């Protein structure tokens, strides 16, 4: 990404020369992932504000 | 052709990588037919650039 | 290129690094200035009215 821009248009990823639909499929992960932020976690996980 | 001598008035940041461009005429004519832009219905003739 | 408002004349343009307008009118016809990456719902679209 430019600097200074947000990725707020959520869509389903795709490979290239490979459509794909759904919310699963081979060549196609979802680019987003959360955090599950815990007490447990250690440094370097932990969260930041 | 004269001269330009443009002068800054809005110089708000807003941040959206812009790749369409597009402006609105507000054409408009008598209020008995509702053309809605389908053919004429223009009552205009200006210019732009 | 000329784009009179006597028929209508509004194309959707590339913002190819910038852009340039300017309008000759004996009236205030022109008044919307639309923006956006795709003018969707989806992602954000500036609008100028």
């Amino acid at each position: 990404l430019k600097p200074f821009e947000r990725d707020i248009s959520t869509e389903i990823y795709q490979a290239g020369s490979t459509p794909c639909n759904g919310v699963k499929g081979f060549n196609c992960y979802f680019p987003l992932q959360s955090y599950g932020f815990q007490p447990t976690y250690g440094v370097g996980y932990q969260p930041y504000r | 052709q004269g001269f330009s001598a443009l002068e800054p008035l809005v110089d708000l940041p807003i941040g959206i990588n812009i790749t369409r461009f597009q402006t609105l005429l507000a054409l408009h004519r008598s209020y008995l037919t509702p053309g809605d832009s389908s053919s004429g219905w223009t009552a205009g003739a200006a210019a732009y650039y | 290129t000329w784009f009179h408002a006597k028929r209508f004349a509004n194309p959707v343009l590339p913002f190819n690094d910038g852009v340039y307008f300017a309008s000759t009118e004996k009236s205030n016809i022109i008044r919307g200035w639309i923006f956006g990456t795709t003018l969707d719902s989806k992602t954000q679209s500036l609008l100028i009215v």
